[PDB]
């Protein structure tokens, strides 16, 4: 495992990115895939496409099912992250990416598994959360799951893609445009006089 | 010349013409530096003539290293430890701006040698480039070098874990003190220290099992953790 | 679509002439820069080169031009003498030379006034390889188109010839044993002869034909690096007459094949000069694909500096220098 890590970061240092797609990882697989999300999980979002090599690495695999997922992760990553026009451009790249993977499986099996809005992920190696009383929190023992279908996803990639248009028209409105809520978003559309789009918005939601 | 030659027949008449004029910086060298081996103001003259030779200044650095060890043989071995500590670090100060007359990476190499010869503490070579404000990030890369190049002399010293030892020491106080480090690359350093510390990991278990290698093992794992709490 | 990345030379020197063989000095001359030669149409330039990766008070590489001999005759191989020192109270400068009348000079210089020549006559073909005895310095190795490997005194009195099957193409000396020859011919055999006996002692054969250029490791006394044909080829010694690796090196016939002087595995490989550029190619035994590829202008040599895993090509009025990663 110690030399697998080594091998994972030295490669994407040195950018030989197809080796690393192509090798077999016979049971160690899920390892490979564990240590890139941690690193993917660590690094900044606009400097490394540590997102773009685990969706490389699965649809190489036929994986569709877990590309969707990383391209999703990666565009609710962005959007939470990276409030820039060039954010939410590559957001709505990363949520139709993560449409089209689904779109590829059977609609029996077309959907993503998320952690509830509110999950801490808890950065691996962060100190556990002392109370005032320098005790360790008890790790709240419920993470609810979310399961996401293509119907869900889609709304999504519309809000990512009424924030870009948003953004696009006015630049200064791209760190408000983010974080909106799809009530809020119709608000900002209506005072920009983006009327279509918000009506559009509107029938989605 | 003063302080160190008072004895010398020769001085007298050196300190005099010292004081009847301003000499020039290549009289300076040839007639009074070099003949008195005077090894620190041979490194003022090239660094005020803007003179660059890398071996040179290796050299010179090393015979006043040399020098300062030899001169307090008569000392206890923390009293010889603190000399050469004030020496570096008085030199240090005045050098560290400008890396051709600082070779941070042979000077690195050379003290923890000399820590290796005379058994002093391995924290001893990080703390004193701490003090003359050599950055941590540049200080890591030299050990990194350092510990990749798997240089013979540490095996032949009986001591191959001593540059990790080094490593965990200068790590260990980043993680107790991580304003060392400038807030705006923080984040990329912890970065580069877990994955420093990943291939550290990898290469100790490929070496046969020891006592200090199983404590050395230990040390970079509970390392780890504490960083993955500053991520 | 793989763009060939040809790197550009990591150093390159204008030279006064046209540029047909380069050799570093293998030996320790005892300054602390690289003795090279080089050889053009009528000359023979030696040069001190000090690079920034050896040396801290330089910035890039420092070439001077230390010495430069009338020779009258375009220069084909370069051979340097471990007697060669210019660190000492005398300093001796010794190599010898073929070149296109047939004939090896042994040039014997002080770098001052002293500056002597012996021609050694007797090869009847071109030669195109010679070596001097790395370690006693009293013998030189030529090889040529007379089908005959020859051994000559300093004196240049032939002391040894061997009839070979074909032209010899390349000959070197075992790095530690002063009796032991490697020869390689045009036919693709390599042989090993013992002085002491005057036998052959083995053999190796090429897969392909012609072979070009062959090399004994230095750092590895059991591996003989060649080209033949289009492929560079290995062979470990004694395990087999067999080559260990053959691999493609060149599209257009492989020339001139050079072990690193520091890296067992690391070795050079020159492409046939075609009529604009040469390829040079980098390789590492761990790596599949050449680690790193070059370009030339008519290349004309190849050889390695004795401490740094940087090589030089000779090329129209200019040297080339490649450094590579350990």
């Amino acid at each position: 495992l110690d030399c697998l890590r080594q091998l994972v970061v030295v490669l994407c240092e040195r950018s030989q990115l197809q080796d690393l797609v192509e090798f077999p990882y016979v049971n160690l697989h899920n390892e490979v895939v564990g240590i890139i999300e941690s690193r993917a999980r660590a690094v900044d979002l606009m400097t490394h496409n540590y997102y773009e090599l685990l969706y490389a690495f699965h649809i190489y695999r036929h994986n569709y099912r877990k590309a969707g997922s990383v391209m999703f992760e990666y565009g609710m990553r962005l959007g939470r992250e990276v409030r820039t026009l060039r954010g939410l451009q590559k957001q709505v790249n990363s949520y139709l990416a993560c449409l089209n993977c689904l779109r590829l499986i059977r609609p029996e099996y077309a959907w993503i598994v998320q952690p509830v809005s509110g999950a801490v992920y808890e950065r691996p190696g962060a100190s556990p959360k002392r109370n005032y009383d320098g005790e360790s929190s008890a790790v709240p023992s419920s993470s609810q799951i979310e399961i996401l279908e293509l119907r869900d996803l889609e709304k999504e990639y519309v809000l990512a893609q009424t924030r870009l248009t948003l953004a696009k028209h006015n630049p200064s409105t791209a760190a408000i445009a983010g974080s909106s809520a799809a009530e809020e978003m119709v608000a900002l559309l209506v005072q920009a006089g983006l009327f279509d789009t918000a009506i559009s918005l509107c029938q989605t939601f | 010349l003063t302080r160190q030659y008072s004895h010398h027949s020769t001085v007298g008449d050196a300190v005099s013409q010292l004081d009847s004029q301003l000499m020039d910086i290549t009289k300076m060298f040839g007639q009074y530096a070099d003949p008195f081996r005077l090894s620190e103001c041979k490194l003022a003259i090239i660094h005020c003539a803007g003179h660059s030779d890398p071996i040179l200044v290796q050299t010179l650095w090393q015979d006043i290293i040399d020098k300062e060890l030899s001169d307090s043989m008569g000392n206890s071995s923390v009293d010889r430890m603190q000399s050469l500590h004030l020496k570096i670090t008085s030199l240090g100060k005045i050098y560290a701006s400008t890396p051709r007359y600082f070779p941070l990476e042979f000077l690195v190499k050379y003290l923890e040698q000399q820590v290796c010869n005379f058994s002093w503490d391995a924290g001893f070579v990080t703390y004193t480039m701490q003090e003359i404000n050599v950055p941590v990030p540049k200080l890591l890369e030299v050990y990194d070098h350092l510990f990749k190049a798997r240089d013979p002399w540490w095996s032949r010293m009986k001591k191959p874990l001593h540059l990790l030892e080094s490593i965990y020491i200068l790590l260990s106080g980043y993680v107790q003190e991580p304003s060392k480090v400038p807030s705006y690359e923080r984040r990329r350093f912890t970065t580069l220290c877990l994955d420093a510390i990943s291939c550290y990991l990898v290469e100790l278990q490929s070496m046969d099992p020891a006592p200090a290698l199983l404590n050395t093992v230990s040390n970079f794992k509970s390392l780890q953790a504490k960083l993955e709490r500053l991520s | 679509m793989k763009q060939d990345s040809a790197s550009n030379a990591t150093y390159t020197v204008d030279c006064e002439d046209y540029v047909h063989v380069v050799e570093f000095n293998p030996f320790d001359s005892g300054e602390a820069g690289s003795l090279l030669a080089y050889g053009g149409i009528s000359y023979v330039v030696i040069a001190s080169c000090r690079f920034q990766e050896e040396d801290s008070t330089v910035e890039g590489i420092e070439f001077k031009t230390l010495k430069t001999f009338h020779h009258g005759e375009r220069v084909v191989a370069i051979a340097w003498s471990p007697e060669t020192r210019c660190d000492a109270l005398l300093p001796l400068l010794r190599f010898a030379t073929a070149a296109g009348d047939k004939k090896i000079r042994i040039f014997t210089s002080d770098f001052q006034d002293k500056n002597e020549y012996k021609v050694i006559e007797g090869h009847s073909g071109y030669i195109n390889d010679l070596v001097f005895c790395s370690p006693e310095g009293t013998d030189i190795a030529s090889v040529g188109d007379d089908h005959t490997c020859r051994i000559w005194d300093l004196d240049g009195k032939q002391i040894a010839m061997f009839i070979l099957r074909s032209p010899g193409m390349s000959v070197a000396w075992h790095p530690e044993g002063a009796f032991k020859l490697m020869v390689a011919e045009k036919t693709g055999t390599i042989r090993f002869y013992d002085l002491t006996t005057h036998q052959a002692i083995l053999s190796l054969e090429s897969v392909q034909v012609p072979l070009m250029s062959a090399d004994w490791c230095v750092r590895n006394t059991l591996r003989i690096g060649a080209v033949a044909g289009n492929d560079w080829i290995i062979w470990e010694m004694p395990r087999s007459s067999y080559p260990q690796d053959n691999k493609p090196a060149h599209a257009d016939r492989a020339r001139m094949f050079r072990w690193s002087k520091c890296n067992e595995n690391v070795f050079a490989t020159t492409g046939y000069p075609g009529k604009m550029k040469s390829q040079i190619a980098i390789h590492h035994l761990a790596h599949p694909q050449p680690i790193l590829i070059g370009t030339a202008p008519v290349g004309s040599g190849l050889s390695w500096h004795r401490r740094l895993p940087l090589c030089v090509v000779g090329g129209y009025r200019k040297l080339f220098f490649w450094l590579t990663e350990m």
